[PDB]
């Protein structure tokens, strides 16, 4: 089952991601930290103007093959 | 060159945040008017430009408008998922002296304030790597925000020749 998404990030990169659609948000983010190294309870990951939860997985956000999703993260804070 | 922050492009990424990832060097543009590295910076840089006069006190003012904004929009708040606290634990720890304000402050003043806040982010450089933007003004009538580093933030001022 698996797939690949686009990850456009904050600093303007896209990144593609090896997915499938019952991984779960905080999987997706693990992955985002093995390639960026951004910590994941820094990550905002956001598909069509909703900021995704962790225990949900793709399928539940109707994330498809080839979406593209944003990556924002905090500037600041504890 | 002179009219180059005319031409920024902003994206909406969620309601009301906007992201731009234009290629220019901040002090090319921007007065930076530096804040003490005291943990408090966040809220000294808002305070030099929206508070006259301003000193090393006017942040107490500014971090009292962020809990009347909390109180208001915390629950609500995207970010504020990922700092897991209830309103009250937030307000305790946010008001706390020398605790780091973030995106998430940055948020919550724009819309208490009426103003539209642009946290301009780089690395080790004059380079820009990102801006982001909390409400619909443009950069003419935003308070610019300069992150570097981890925690750091620092006042901008568009340069005169610009305006
Ligand atoms: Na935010
Ligand atoms: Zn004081």
């Amino acid at each position: 089952d698996k797939m690949q998404i686009f990850v456009k990030t904050l600093t303007g990169k896209t990144i593609t991601l090896e997915v499938e659609p019952s991984d779960t948000i905080e999987n997706v983010k693990a992955k985002i930290q093995d390639k960026e190294g951004i910590p994941p309870d820094q990550q905002r990951l956001i598909f069509a103007g909703k900021q995704l939860e962790d225990g949900r997985t793709l399928s539940d956000y109707n994330i498809r093959k080839q979406s593209n999703l944003y990556l924002l993260w905090r500037l600041g804070g504890w | 060159s002179m009219d180059f922050l005319r031409s920024l492009d902003w994206t909406q990424v969620i309601a009301g945040q906007y992201v731009s990832n234009p290629r220019f060097n901040i002090s090319d543009y921007f007065e930076i008017v530096r804040q003490p590295g005291d943990g408090n910076c966040f809220y000294h840089s808002i305070a030099e430009l929206t508070m006259p006069n301003k000193t090393d006190h006017s942040y107490h003012y500014i971090k009292r408008l962020t809990e009347s904004a909390a109180r208001k929009y915390y629950q609500e708040e995207p970010e504020a998922r990922l700092v897991g606290l209830s309103l009250e634990d937030y307000l305790k720890r946010m008001l706390s002296d020398n605790e780091w304000g973030s995106t998430l402050e940055a948020s919550m003043l724009a819309k208490e304030m009426g103003i539209t806040i642009i946290i301009w982010t780089v690395a080790a450089s004059d380079e820009v790597e990102a801006g982001i933007k909390f409400g619909d003004g443009d950069v003419f009538t935003a308070v610019n925000l300069l992150h570097s580093g981890q925690t750091h933030f620092d006042a901008l001022r568009i340069l005169p020749q610009f305006e």
